[PDB]
C-alpha cells in the first residue's frame, strides 16, 4: 500500500519514550583533543521530530568557552531542507545563517542524524554524505550519529580521516550492493558529552518545512534557502504532506 | 404488586383467538352548567386572535377555564383529556399577559417590557405553536420565534422577540446561563405544555426550570405567571403544589369534557412465539383498518421502526388486493385518481410510490423532506386512507385521523440496551392524533399489545419517580460552578427544591433512606449525598473540597463541564488523556453526551459505508458503532456533502449546530492545560466548522460568481497573495477576467491581515510586561463581516504548546485601519527565569475567517 | 493587604462580579463599625457604583445610614451639584476632581462624624489624605483613548 507512513506516523508519537534510555559512546578521556557538549533539550526535541525508519539530519553550530578552548558547546541545531531515506539522507548545503541575531562567532561543528543500524564506526552512506557536505569546506566537522530504536537512543561521535573524505569524494553516488573500497577505520571516536545544564535552540527554514519526502520534486539540493530561529515541525506534520489533504 | 386498573362503567372484554380485545365506551355528556363562549363576547381586539374557528366559540373545556385564564392572574394547572384545545387556552393567558402593558386609552402597545415563554416537549410541536401563534398574534404585531435550536451568543439578540417557544432543555440551558439573568427578569408568562412529562426521565428539566424561577429570583422579586397544561393523571394535586397554583386556578377535566370524545379498544395478543405473534398483530391490524375504512374513515398506524412502516404498509396493500383493494385506492376512481396519480408521480422516489398509488403512505424521518410532506398533505386531503408512522409524527406534526392504531408497543431503549414497552407519554401523544376535532363526531384509539401489558395501558388511558441521583454529580457541579454553592449547606438546601426530595420524604423506602424519623426532613441524608458527590467531583478535579474545613470551590475544569454540558466522567478522561491526535479528536468529539442517542439505523447503513471509506480523517471505529456516524457526519459537514436520506440530513444538521461550541470547549481545555499540538489542531477544527471547509474565502462572500473561485483555488497562488494588490486592474489580471476583476477587487480589498509588533519589558526578574501595537486595514462590510470580527490573541511558549496569556480582541468598523496598543504582564516560570528562552510567540487568529492567523516571535 | 484577581477583566475597569465583592467588603466594614472608602478610576464610576450600592443596600437588612433621614436634609440642601444629593442621602459619599468646596467639606464632615458609612473616591483625589480603617481599590485599570486601551495602575 501507499500508506507505509501511516504506520510510521503513529509510531513516532511514542518516540518520546525512547528518551528514558539515552546511551552515549565513551572511551578514555583525552585532554589533548576536543570534547563536544550537546545540550540535552536539543537531543530530546530532535528525536521527538524524527522518524522511526527514515533518516533525519541537521547541522550543529556551537563555540568554545573561555575556561577550555577545547570544550566546544553546541548552541544551535540548524534543521534544513532535506530528503530522507532508510539508511541515508540527502541534505541541502550548509545554511547561510550569518544574518541572524546572536550568531556572533559560532563555528559550524558538523552534523547530527538518526539511523536504524547500530555501528561503532561511520558507515558508507554516512561517509559519502559527510564528504559531500564538508569535503571542500571544513574538514574537522564531526558527525554525531544517533542510533534510534524501540526502547532507546544511542549517541556516537566521529571524525573522518582524509582517506575517508577522499573515498567519499570518489563516491558521488551510493548503491545498495556496490560496497566498494570501504573501511571502518575511515572514522575515529570523538569525545561527546550530553549536558542538561546548558540549553540550546533551533534554527529552521523560513518556509518552516524541512522534510521534502512528499515534495521530492521541489527539493532543491543546492538551494539557497532562508532560515530563522523557531520550533521545528515533526516529520509527518501536516505541512510536510500537502498531498494527503488533496485526496480528502 | 398487582395494581388492577379500574375501567369506566360499560367496559368489557371480548376473547378472540389471536388477541383479547377489551372495550371502553365513549363517556356520556357531562352536566351542562356552561355555555360555549362565542368569540363575539371577547373584547374587540382579541376577537381577531380567533378568526375562523369552525365553531366561532370556545369549546366546553375552554369556556370553563376562560374566567381564571383571561380575567385572572393566578397561577394555573389544567389537566384535561387528550385533544381538548390547548392552543386557545394558552392564547387566552397570553392575551391577558399583554394587557398589563399597553394602555387601554393609547393605541400604542409597549413591546420591550414583556417576555412570554412557551415550553413544549418536542421541536415538531414547538415549531407548530410558533407558526400558529405568529398567524394569530400577527395583528397585534408581536414576534413569535422558536428559541434557537443550536447556538448560544446569538441568543442575546433573540430578545428582538416577544413570544419564545422553546423545548424544556433549550430553555434550561438559556436560563442557566449567568449572562441571561438580565432577560429572565422580563419573563412574565411561563406556559409549560405537557407538564406531565415530569414523570419522564426528561422531567427533571422541568423541575430544574421551576426550582430556578421561584428560588433563584432573589432581589429582582417578581415571579412570572405560570400555567401548566397536563394530562389527567394521578398526583395532579402534588403537581399544582409544585408550581404554586392555588385552588382558584387548578382544573381537572373528566373524559366527559373531552372534545372529539375518544373511544378506546385494546387487542391483547396472546401468541407466544415470534413468527406467530407477529402474524397475529398483522391480522389484528388488518381487521381494524378494514372496519375504519368501511365507515369512510381515515387511519394512522404507529410502528416502532422506520423499516416497519414500509413493511406494515405493504402487508396491508397486498392483503387488501388478496381480497378486494377497491376500498382504499380512491374515494372515487374518476375524482381522485388523476389528482392522486399526478401527485403520486411527481416527488415520489422510493417504494413509497407503489404504496401511494394504492392510497397508503408511510411517514418517517430519514425520508425525503418533500416525500414526507406529500404523505402528510395527501392524507390530509383524503387521498391516502392510511398513513403508517414512526412515533415522530406524534410530536412533530398536526396530522389527525379518525382512527389511530398503535401496532405493538415494543420499543428499543438503547440507554437500557434492551427492548421495552412504550412509555405512557408516547402512547398519550400518539392518541392525541386520534379524532379530528372540527370534522369528526368522535375518535378512535386502538392499542395492540401482549395481553400482559393491556392492564397497564388501560390504566394509562401512571407513576412518576425521580432519577435525580443518577445525574446528581453533574447537576451539583453546575450550581457549584454558578457560585451558589460554597459550603455544603447550600447543597442540602438546593436539594430541597428537587422532585427527588418531595418524593423521598413521601416514600423513603423506595429511595433507600436510612431512617426518616431520625433524619427528620432528611437533613443527614441530604448532607451525606452531597458529601459523596463532592468527593467524586474533587477526585476528578472539577472542584476543590475540604471536608473538615467545609469549603467547596470551583475548578476551571468543572467550569467547562457545566458550560458545555459534559459528563463528569468524560471530563476525567479528558483530564488524564489530553498526545491526543486529530484522529482522536474526531472520536472525542463524537463521544459527546450531546450525541448519546445517535444510532446507525439499518437502511441508511449502506449509504453511510460509502462515506466512511471516502473519509479524509481515519475512523478507527466500526460502522456498527454510533461514534463512527457522528464522526463521518462531521467530516461530511466540513466537506459539505450532499445527502439523500431525510433522516440522516436532519441528523447531520443537529451536529453542526453543536459542533461549534463543543469543539471550542475542547480547545479551551487544551489551552488551559498547555498542550500545544492538540490546541493548535482544535483551533482549526473550530475554523473548519465556522467556514464549513477544511478554501479561498471568495466562496465566503455570498455575492461572488461560482466559476471565478474555482480558477483561483486550482491556481495555488497563496490566498493572502491576491489581497496585497491595491490596484483594480491588477486584481483582474490575476483572475484572467476583466469584468469579474473589477467586482472582485472591492471584496478583495476589504479583507485585511493584522500587523503586530511586540517588545517586552522586564518589570522584576519574575515579571515581564509585553507591549503590543496592532493595526489591520480592511474595507467595511455591511454583509461580509457583520457588526464585528473577533480575534484570539495568545502569547505562547517557544515550543508552541503552552498558552501563557490570552485575550480576545473584537475588531469593529471604527477600529480597522487605525493603530492601537495592548499591554499585559506574564510571570516567567523559574526555568525561564534562569535561562531566558530565545523567544516566545504572540499570535492573532480570526475566530471567523480561515487562514487569517498572524504570529510573530517575541525575542528575549 | 488582600489582593483578589478576576478573569477576563483586563478588557474593562471592573465588572459586576468585582463590584459585588467591593460591596461585601463595605458591608463587612459597616458590620464591624469600621469605615471604608472605595477607589474608582473615574467620576462616572463613582456615580454608577453609588447607584449599584443603593440598590444593593436596599436588598439587605443593612441599608442603614446609621442616622435619621430628616437630619440629613438640612445638609443636602446646599445641592451644589445635584448628582451628589441622591447617593449621599443613603449613606454614600462621592469625591471627584472639581467639586465645590461646599460639596467637598459637606461630604467629608458627614464621613468624619460617622453619618455616611462609605466614601467613593476618584483615583485623582487619592492625594487628599482622608484616613479610614478599611480601603477597597475596585479595579486597577484606566482607559486612555490616546492608545485606545486600558492601562493598569502604577505601584
Amino acid at each position: 500500500s501507499k500508506n507505509e507512513w501511516r504506520k510510521s506516523a503513529i509510531a513516532n508519537t511514542l518516540l518520546y519514550l525512547r528518551l528514558k534510555n539515552i546511551y552515549v559512546s565513551a572511551d578514555d578521556f583525552v585532554e589533548e583533543q576536543n570534547v563536544y557538549v550537546l545540550p540535552k533539550n536539543l537531543l530530546k526535541k530532535f528525536i521527538e521530530i524524527s522518524d522511526v525508519k527514515i533518516q533525519v539530519a541537521a547541522f550543529i553550530y556551537g563555540m568554545s568557552a573561555k575556561d577550555h578552548p577545547k570544550v566546544k558547546e553546541i548552541k544551535t541545531v540548524v534543521l534544513v531542507p532535506q530528503l530522507g531515506h532508510v539508511g541515508s539522507v540527502q541534505i541541502s548545503n550548509i545554511p547561510d545563517i550569518g544574518d541572524l541575531p546572536d550568531t556572533e562567532g559560532l563555528e559550524l561543528l558538523g552534523w547530527i542524524h538518526t539511523q536504524t543500524e547500530e555501528l561503532k564506526f561511520m558507515a558508507a552512506s554516512e561517509v559519502a554524505t559527510h564528504s559531500k557536505l564538508f569535503a571542500d569546506k571544513k574538514r574537522d566537522c564531526i558527525d554525531i550519529s544517533i542510533f534510534s530504536t524501540p526502547g532507546s537512543v544511542s549517541l556516537s561521535a566521529y571524525n573522518l580521516t582524509d582517506e575517508g573524505y577522499q573515498w567519499g569524494e570518489e563516491n558521488k553516488d551510493i548503491m545498495n550492493v556496490l560496497s566498494e573500497g570501504f573501511e571502518p577505520t575511515f572514522s575515529t571516536h570523538a569525545q561527546l558529552l550530553l549536558s542538561d545544564r546548558i540549553t540550546g535552540n533551533f534554527i529552521i527554514p523560513s518556509g518552516n518545512v524541512w522534510n521534502y519526502t512528499f515534495m521530492g520534486t521541489a527539493f532543491n539540493q543546492e538551494g539557497d534557502y532562508n532560515f530563522k530561529y523557531g520550533i521545528p515541525l515533526e516529520f509527518y506534520n501536516e505541512m510536510h504532506r500537502p498531498v494527503h489533504f488533496l485526496q480528502f | 404488586t398487582v395494581t388492577k386498573v379500574s375501567l369506566p362503567e360499560g367496559s368489557f372484554k371480548r376473547v378472540k383467538p389471536q388477541y383479547d380485545e377489551i372495550h371502553i365506551p365513549a363517556p356520556s355528556k357531562p352536566v351542562i352548567d356552561y355555555e360555549l363562549k362565542e368569540i363575539t363576547s371577547l373584547p374587540d381586539w382579541c376577537q381577531e386572535a380567533f378568526p375562523s374557528s369552525e365553531t366561532t366559540s370556545l369549546n366546553p373545556i375552554q369556556s370553563k377555564v376562560f374566567h381564571a385564564a383571561f380575567e385572572g392572574d393566578s397561577n394555573m394547572l389544567i389537566c384535561a383529556p387528550t385533544g381538548s384545545g390547548k392552543t386557545n387556552i394558552a392564547l387566552l393567558t397570553v392575551l391577558k399577559a399583554l394587557s398589563h402593558h399597553y394602555n387601554p386609552k393609547t393605541k400604542k402597545l409597549n413591546l420591550s417590557a414583556f417576555k412570554i415563554v412557551y415550553i413544549a416537549p418536542l421541536k415538531a410541536l414547538v415549531q407548530e405553536q410558533v407558526r400558529e401563534f405568529q398567524r394569530r398574534l400577527a395583528f397585534l404585531g408581536i414576534k413569535v420565534a422558536e428559541l434557537t435550536g443550536d447556538s448560544r451568543l446569538s441568543r442575546k439578540q433573540i430578545d428582538e422577540t416577544q413570544v419564545l417557544v422553546s423545548t424544556p432543555e433549550k430553555w434550561d440551558i438559556t436560563t442557566r446561563n449567568s449572562n441571561n439573568l438580565a432577560i429572565v427578569e422580563l419573563v412574565r408568562l411561563l406556559i409549560i405544555d405537557e407538564i406531565h412529562l415530569l414523570h419522564d426521565d426528561r422531567g427533571p428539566v422541568l423541575e430544574s426550570i421551576v426550582a430556578r424561577t421561584f428560588w433563584a429570583s432573589k432581589y429582582g422579586q417578581e415571579y412570572p405567571r405560570i400555567i401548566g397544561l397536563s394530562a389527567t393523571l394521578p398526583n395532579y394535586e402534588d403537581v399544582g403544589r409544585f408550581l404554586r397554583v392555588p385552588k382558584e386556578g387548578l382544573f381537572y377535566f373528566d373524559s366527559s369534557f373531552r372534545p372529539c370524545p375518544l373511544s378506546q379498544q385494546f387487542c391483547g395478543i396472546k401468541e407466544r412465539n415470534s413468527l406467530k405473534k407477529l402474524k397475529a398483530m398483522n391480522d389484528a391490524c388488518y381487521e381494524k383498518v378494514l372496519e375504519s375504512i368501511n365507515e369512510g374513515n381515515q387511519i394512522i398506524v404507529f410502528v416502532h421502526s422506520r423499516k416497519e412502516t414500509s413493511r406494515t404498509a405493504t402487508w396491508l396493500k397486498n392483503k387488501f388486493a388478496e381480497e378486494n383493494i377497491t376500498h382504499k385506492l380512491t374515494k372515487n376512481d374518476a375524482g381522485s385518481k388523476q389528482i392522486l396519480k399526478t401527485e403520486a408521480a411527481n416527488v415520489l422516489d422510493p417504494s413509497l410510490r407503489k404504496l401511494i398509488e394504492s392510497g397508503i403512505g408511510t411517514h418517517h424521518a430519514g425520508l425525503t423532506r418533500s416525500d414526507r410532506s406529500l404523505s402528510e398533505d395527501l392524507f390530509a386531503d383524503g387521498l391516502l386512507q392510511v398513513l403508517v408512522c414512526t412515533a415522530t409524527l406524534a410530536w412533530g406534526v398536526n396530522l389527525p385521523a379518525h382512527t389511530v392504531i398503535i401496532k405493538g408497543t415494543d420499543v428499543y431503549s438503547p440507554e437500557k440496551g434492551s427492548w421495552e414497552q412504550l412509555s405512557p407519554q408516547d402512547v398519550l401523544q400518539m392518541l392525541g392524533r386520534a379524532g379530528r376535532p372540527r370534522y369528526d363526531t368522535f375518535g378512535e384509539g386502538i392499542i395492540i399489545t401482549d395481553q400482559s401489558n393491556v392492564q397497564y395501558y388501560l390504566s394509562v388511558l401512571l407513576p412518576i419517580e425521580s432519577q435525580f441521583v443518577s445525574k446528581l454529580v453533574d447537576n451539583l457541579n453546575a450550581e457549584v460552578v454558578a457560585g451558589n454553592i460554597k459550603c455544603r449547606n447550600d447543597a442540602v438546601n438546593w436539594l430541597a427544591y428537587t422532585y427527588l426530595y418531595v418524593r423521598m420524604l413521601a416514600s423513603p423506602m423506595l429511595y433507600k433512606v436510612p431512617d426518616i424519623s431520625s433524619d427528620g426532613q432528611l437533613k443527614k441524608f441530604r448532607e451525606s449525598l452531597v458529601h459523596s458527590a463532592l468527593c467524586i467531583l474533587k477526585e476528578q478535579e472539577l472542584v476543590l473540597y475540604d471536608a473538615e474545613n467545609d469549603v467547596i470551590e470551583a475548578t476551571d475544569l468543572g467550569n467547562i463541564a457545566s458550560s458545555f454540558y459534559i459528563n463528569h466522567a468524560s471530563m476525567d478522561v479528558y483530564n488524564r488523556e489530553l498526545h491526543t491526535t486529530q484522529i482522536d479528536l474526531f472520536r472525542i468529539f463524537s463521544m459527546s453526551e450531546e450525541f448519546k442517542y445517535v444510532s446507525v439505523r439499518y437502511e441508511e447503513k449502506r449509504e453511510l459505508k460509502q462515506l466512511l471509506e471516502k473519509a479524509p480523517i481515519p475512523i478507527r471505529e466500526d460502522i456498527d458503532d454510533p461514534l463512527a456516524k457522528v464522526n463521518v457526519l462531521l467530516q461530511s459537514y466540513f466537506s459539505q456533502l450532499k445527502f439523500e436520506g431525510f433522516a440522516l440530513n436532519s441528523d447531520i444538521v443537529f451536529i453542526h449546530q453543536n459542533a461549534g461550541r463543543l469543539l471550542r470547549a475542547m480547545f479551551e481545555i487544551c489551552l488551559k492545560r498547555g498542550w500545544g499540538h492538540p490546541t493548535r489542531m482544535l483551533l482549526n477544527l473550530c475554523k473548519s466548522a465556522t467556514t464549513k471547509m477544511w478554501n479561498c474565502p471568495l466562496r465566503q462572500f455570498k455575492t461572488c460568481p461560482v466559476e471565478v473561485i474555482k480558477r483561483l483555488e486550482a491556481s495555488t497562488v497563496p490566498w493572502g497573495d491576491y489581497l496585497q494588490l491595491e490596484t483594480p486592474a491588477e486584481v483582474g489580471r490575476a483572475i484572467r477576467s476583466e469584468k469579474y476583476g473589477k467586482q472582485v477587487y472591492d471584496l478583495l480589498k476589504r479583507f485585511p491581515k493584522m500587523s503586530v509588533t511586540c517588545n517586552a519589558q522586564p518589570i522584576t526578574r519574575s515579571v515581564m510586561r509585553f507591549n503590543i501595537e496592532i493595526i489591520a486595514d480592511w474595507i467595511w462590510d455591511m454583509n461580509v463581516h457583520g457588526s464585528l470580527e473577533p480575534f484570539l490573541l495568545m502569547l505562547e511558549d517557544t515550543d508552541g504548546d503552552s498558552i501563557l496569556y490570552y485575550d480576545v480582541l473584537f475588531i469593529t468598523p471604527d477600529i480597522v485601519g487605525h493603530e492601537f496598543t495592548l499591554s499585559f504582564t506574564y510571570e516567567l516560570k523559574q526555568h525561564n527565569q534562569n535561562n531566558l528562552p530565545p523567544n516566545f510567540f504572540l499570535t492573532l487568529i480570526s475566530e471567523n475567517w480561515w487562514h487569517s492567523e498572524f504570529e510573530i516571535p517575541v525575542s528575549f | 493587604i488582600n489582593i483578589q484577581s478576576f478573569k477576563d477583566v483586563e478588557h474593562i475597569s471592573f465588572n459586576f462580579s468585582m463590584l459585588q465583592m467591593a460591596f461585601e467588603a463595605s458591608a463587612a466594614a459597616a458590620g464591624n463599625r469600621n469605615s471604608s472608602s472605595v477607589f474608582l478610576p473615574s467620576r462616572k464610576d463613582c456615580m454608577e457604583v453609588a447607584s449599584a450600592f443603593m440598590k444593593f443596600s436596599k436588598a439587605i437588612e443593612w441599608d442603614m445610614l446609621n442616622v435619621e433621614e430628616e437630619q440629613i436634609v438640612p445638609y443636602i440642601e446646599k445641592l451644589t451639584d445635584g448628582h451628589l444629593r441622591a447617593p449621599l442621602k443613603h449613606g454614600v459619599g462621592i469625591l471627584y476632581k472639581g467639586m465645590a468646596s461646599n460639596d467637598e467639606r459637606i461630604v467629608k464632615r458627614l464621613y468624619e462624624y460617622g453619618a455616611v458609612s462609605v466614601l467613593l473616591i476618584s483615583k485623582d483625589c487619592s492625594a487628599f489624605a482622608c484616613k479610614t480603617d478599611e480601603v477597597i481599590i475596585l479595579g486597577t485599570n484606566l482607559y486612555d483613548g490616546a492608545e485606545h486601551k486600558y492601562m493598569p495602575y502604577t505601584i
